[PDB]
């Protein structure tokens, strides 16, 4: 089971808070 | 897209300041970066052109363009492109050379005018028309406003390095020139097809025209097709501004622009269609437009780039391929048609050339056939031809080597030296008996004996039945 | 929908319903890579949900390829033998005119080289011409390119007639008016659309482009697909871009200002429209590359209808003349469907 | 058994995706493009419970472009989707391109005596070598039976990346590379002359014009290959092919006649790849030579003996 959502992600390339 | 595209631009070009380039030269400056836009004075031309609607005056010509213009615009876009086509197919001979123009505009007229049109319009339009010197307004505006100047360089400050900002400006501004020319020389065209002017006091005008809205076309078209490249082509045409231009005031860039016009108006397409060919397209419309030996060739390779290319080139008689067959100058050209295309086009030229030519050459020439037909008897032909290189064709056997044993069948059918050689070694290098039976056809019954030293019973019999001292000898072993 | 493949090494590039001739009328012609091949549509007892199925008669070879394809009003059937007359484009860039007798090519006419097309033909049409007293006086063909150029190609009692008119774009589309051979219609690439009286400047000319109604955009490149007229005494005009979008104007009363009605099909359509020959504000097109056909009413009765979808690409298509059945010729094969509601 | 193949089959699904997602936690870490903050970050979601197929995918596979754990993420989701597929095969080839072109140059300033950029570690196989480790790599591990592999569209685009790219002759490179490595793998030989068949009858760019040499020659090398196959076979059993193929070499050998005109008339010169073509065309001769012997009654007589 997947499923792609490009919309709403965490930028993994950007630090937490 | 439309829309937003439309929103797009004029966001990026809202106004923030005004710079004064030059001297005297009105910019603006926008809120996007790489957006400014250029205020330029107006020609006499296209004062008339953006002022038709106002002007309570003017002249003679601008009263008669204006009264043009109010028929013109009553007609659909369907309608005036309809007219143009026909107005290009008149240059390139898709309505005859044989024809009369009275003839072609009858043509035009049918196919596209009639009942296309509210009479009305048509009878305001002769009334006013009535009232011009039609000569001599058409001269003045044939052979002073639109045709443009010849020059003894009038200082156009050569530019030593690119200057983009120029060449954008220059180019646009061309193109709002030649837009404007082009929409005048076609309503004028049309009311030469429309009414009875004498196709022959007029005929110098009528074929200046014709001329001048086809290279409006033409340029017009290849704006939209790719900027980039018809700037390119269109600084590389003077040779002393390669670079580019400067200007500082608006007259050194009307008359740039102008300088530019002329070179449209009369080694450009040449220039420019080797450039683009080292648009796909528009050169269909300007290959069978701007053709019309050496246009032969261009359409062909043109059209290349299948049967009316190949129609084409056999009838008159990727760039190195195409300098080394012209250094060459048939067979070389469908040779390298076959390998651009490498199918059905490929394939049929390269067949067609070696047909009409029949070590190197022969060979490639067989080997690419015989591939091409076992993709798609060819053996066969091929062997014999060759026969009346040895190793090269026990390499050819060798890919041969089910549908290449059929053949050989046919060929022992039909016939019921080297050749045979080579086959029989081939062979020899159940299936294996079988083949070399059949071909043979001693040499069978040497091989059979070589493989027996129920097979046995099968082997004794066949060679039996060939041989009908040996048959007693086969017996004996049966039966022992 | 009932399916009649293709032979397997036949390419098709068009399809065409005998309509023009009532003797001849379910004769259908496929032109391909080597020919033309003549089918024959018959009512079966079959169900009577399709009672209608396609019988393969005959291939006439031509050797090369036919991108185009027109029967006259000249067709015959008798017993059996038909006496077909067949205009076509071939790959070496003529037009060409050919007269058989079944599957054998007695005789055949050759317009090309330079006399003929300087470039692409884009388009032909056929009709047949009588005097007063009513013996065949002329067959008469028209035809449009990429050279720019109409050709008028009458061929007389005396012989062949031939005339070159110039275009102001490459002709896509040409097409005679129903019930008065005098007049034509010729389509040219740009979206001019020109009436013409070849028996004679040429009568009149719209234009789609300028008109697009631009509630919607249509875009930069709406390239016209095709003109065609409508109605049975050709009382009407209709035009389609590449983009899908369509206008009817009609020919009768009092004075005219604009087209008529105008629209947008679901589609581009590469192929254009094909008129129903029954009912005038219905007309036929098609999503060619993925292979659905949408049907529209000029007057808005349609409301989207997609009565053909198929999982493949459409070559061309063409209503048969009953109104109800269409024949469509995909890249191997050729489906006959009907569609109830028009019965 | 029943019982047993339901669990063997669950842990052989939850096996393959913990090794991907093992896969990822590492390169992850030893990533240098990755900022330490968000490492920890990574470990701590990664190293532990095995996470769904779209996480693996949306919040890590995806965000750090590893085009290859990409595919066989599709791979282990029975993921129908082509285009996406292609997609990401496309990615792959172009990534995997310009860093063998990055590491080839900084090469070549070591054998000039430049100095490499600050933090670069100092003759590494061109970028079709790199390219084409890459996808054995991955055939390996999903065995090409898997739907990241449709051939059908996956050769087509590596041929398109050798001639886009000049990854032939020119730099010593055998322009048949592409075909030679799908057959390697296992292609069986009769599907790849059915695309080149339909490379060559489409046109589809950058196979157009003079450069369908290029595929006439992988037709002539894959069909070799698929007649040398065929005799082995027959002697193998004494201790499928149509005229299709036959008619196909038929076709490509006009094409090189097309070709060879073409190339004789073109503008500045004469083409000098005169002799190569006529090469090839022997080349195909022969073959249309063995494959009709075969297809006429030799196919079926190859177990016995001559």
């Amino acid at each position: 089971k997947l499923v792609i959502n490009k919309d709403m992600r965490t930028d993994l390339f950007s630090p937490p808070n | 897209l439309e829309t937003i595209l439309r929103d797009v631009k004029t966001a990026f070009n809202e106004a923030s300041s005004i710079t004064l380039y030059g001297d005297e030269i009105i910019l603006v400056n926008c809120f996007q970066p790489y957006n400014h836009s250029l205020y330029k004075l107006n020609t006499t031309v296209e004062n008339w052109f953006y002022n038709m609607h106002s002007e309570t005056d003017g002249s003679e010509l601008f009263k008669y363009l204006r009264t043009l213009n109010g028929f013109a615009s009553t007609l659909s876009n369907d309608v005036l492109r309809s007219i143009s086509k026909k107005f290009l197919d008149i240059i390139t001979g898709e309505l005859p050379d044989s024809m009369t123009t009275v003839e072609k505009f009858t043509d035009i007229f049918k196919n596209c005018l009639e009942n296309q049109f509210e009479i009305t319009n048509l009878k305001i339009l002769f009334d006013e028309l009535n009232s011009f010197d039609i000569p001599v307004v058409l001269n003045d505006l044939i052979n002073n406003q639109m045709k443009p100047g010849i020059f003894w360089k009038k200082d156009f400050i050569s530019a030593i390095k690119f200057d983009g900002f120029t060449s954008i400006i220059s180019l646009e501004s061309l193109h709002q020139l030649l837009s404007i020319h082009y929409r005048i020389t076609l309503q004028v065209l049309l009311t030469f097809v429309l009414f009875d002017l004498d196709t022959e006091i007029f005929g110098q005008h009528i074929s200046t025209l014709l001329d001048l809205h086809y290279k409006q076309f033409l340029l017009l078209n290849l704006y939209r097709q790719d900027k980039c490249l018809l700037a390119e082509v269109l600084l590389k045409d003077s040779s002393e501004f390669s670079f580019g231009v400067k200007f500082f005031n608006y007259g050194q860039l009307i008359a740039y622009i102008d300088s530019l016009n002329s070179n449209v108006y009369n080694t450009e397409n040449s220039f420019f269609m080797t450039f683009f060919r080292s648009s796909h397209k528009n050169i269909r419309f300007f290959l069978e437009n701007v053709e019309c030996e050496v246009q032969e060739f261009m359409f062909a390779m043109t059209l290349f780039s299948f049967d009316q290319s190949y129609e084409i080139f056999q009838l008159h008689d990727i760039w190195k391929d195409l300098l080394c067959t012209f250094t060459v100058p048939h067979s070389a050209f469908y040779y390298q048609l076959s390998l651009l295309f490498d199918q059905e086009f490929a394939l049929k030229c390269i067949s067609k050339s070696a047909e009409y030519s029949l070590q190197d050459f022969k060979e490639k020439q067989h080997i690419h056939y015989l591939n091409l037909l076992i993709h798609f008897e060819v053996l066969d032909v091929l062997r014999l031809g060759h026969e009346c290189r040895t190793n090269f064709l026990q390499l050819l056997l060798q890919e041969d080597i089910d549908f290449f044993s059929t053949l050989l069948r046919l060929c022992n059918a039909h016939s019921d030296k080297i050749v045979d050689s080579i086959l029989s070694q081939n062979l020899r290098s159940c299936f294996k008996k079988l083949y070399c039976f059949r071909m043979l056809n001693a040499a069978a019954e040497v091989l059979y004996q070589y493989i027996l030293m129920i097979r046995k019973r099968k082997c004794y019999l066949m060679v039996i039945n060939v041989l009908s001292v040996t048959l007693t000898d086969l017996r004996d072993e049966l039966r022992g | 929908s009932n399916q009649y493949q293709l032979p397997l090494n036949v390419r098709p590039y068009t399809t065409t319903w005998c309509s023009q001739s009532p003797s001849c009328s379910n004769l259908l012609a496929i032109g391909h890579d080597t020919g033309i091949t003549i089918y024959c549509a018959s009512e079966e007892q079959t169900p009577g949900s399709t009672g209608l199925t396609l019988q393969e008669l005959f291939t006439i070879q031509t050797g090369l390829p036919t991108l185009h394809l027109s029967f006259s009003s000249s067709c015959s059937y008798s017993e059996p033998v038909y006496s077909l007359f067949l205009a076509c484009v071939c790959q070496d860039n003529t037009v060409r005119l050919i007269i058989t007798k079944n599957e054998t090519i007695i005789t055949q006419h050759v317009l090309g080289g330079k006399s003929g097309h300087h470039n692409f033909v884009n388009d032909i049409d056929i009709a047949d011409v009588y005097s007063a007293d009513n013996r065949l006086a002329e067959q008469v063909i028209a035809s449009v390119g990429d050279d720019c150029t109409l050709i008028i190609w009458r061929l007389t009692d005396e012989g062949p007639i031939l005339a070159g008119y110039p275009l102001s774009s490459p002709g896509i589309s040409v097409q005679f008016r129903p019930s008065n051979p005098n007049q034509l219609i010729v389509g040219e690439r740009n979206g001019n659309i020109r009436i013409f009286d070849w028996t004679l400047p040429w009568l009149l000319t719209l234009n789609t482009l300028p008109l697009v109604n631009t509630c919607h955009s249509s875009g930069i490149a709406s390239s016209l697909a095709n003109v065609r007229w409508i109605g049975s005494d050709g009382s009407g005009i209709l035009a389609m871009c590449k983009s899908g979008a369509w206008l009817r104007w009609n020919l009768f009363g009092p004075k005219n200002l604009l087209p008529n009605v105008q629209g947008i099909s679901l589609f581009p359509s590469l192929l254009g429209a094909c008129p129903h020959p029954r009912y005038m504000d219905y007309f036929a097109t098609a999503h060619s590359q993925h292979g659905l056909i949408q049907l529209i009413n000029t007057y808005e009765k349609d409301s989207n209808s997609i009565p053909i979808q198929l999982g493949m690409p459409i070559v061309d298509f063409c209503w048969h003349q009953d109104g109800s059945h269409l024949a469509i010729a995909t890249e191997g094969s050729v489906l006959l469907t009907r569609l109830m509601g028009f019965t | 058994r029943q019982q047993q193949q339901q669990l063997n089959h669950e842990a052989s699904e939850l096996l393959e995706i913990a090794h991907i997602q093992d896969d990822l936690l590492e390169r992850l870490v030893a990533d240098p493009r990755i900022p330490e903050e968000r490492k920890a970050e990574i470990e701590e979601f990664l190293d532990g419970p095995i996470r769904t197929l779209t996480d693996l995918f949306n919040d890590y596979a995806d965000q750090a472009n590893y085009y290859d754990l990409c595919l066989l993420i599709f791979h282990a989701a029975d993921f129908h989707n082509p285009r996406t597929i292609m997609d990401t095969w496309n990615n792959l080839i172009n990534q995997s391109h310009f860093e063998a072109e990055q590491r080839r140059e900084y090469w070549e300033i070591v054998q000039d005596l430049p100095d490499l950029p600050i933090a670069v570690i100092a003759e590494p196989p061109l970028p079709y070598v790199y390219v084409s480790q890459q996808i054995q790599l991955i055939a390996h591990r999903t065995s090409l039976d898997s739907l990241i592999f449709p051939v059908n569209s996956l050769l087509p685009v590596v041929c398109a990346y050798a001639i886009n790219n000049g990854q032939d002759a020119s730099i010593g490179a055998d322009p048949c590379w592409p075909i030679q490595l799908f057959l390697n793998l296992g292609v069986p030989h009769a599907l790849m002359v059915q695309v080149l068949e339909n490379v060559l009858d489409t046109q589809e760019a950058p196979f157009t014009g003079r450069r369908r040499k290029l595929v006439v020659q992988w037709i002539a090398m894959a069909v070799d290959m698929w007649v040398r196959e065929v005799e082995r076979r027959a002697s193998m059993s004494e201790a499928v092919m149509g005229s299709w193929v036959s008619e196909l070499l038929g076709r490509a050998d006009q094409v090189l006649t097309q070709i060879a005109g073409t190339g004789a008339t073109l503008r500045g010169g004469a083409a000098s790849d005169a002799e190569e073509i006529a090469s090839l065309r022997r080349t195909v001769k022969g073959l249309k030579r063995s494959v009709d012997m075969l297809l006429g009654g030799e196919m079926a007589r190859m177990s016995f003996f001559r």
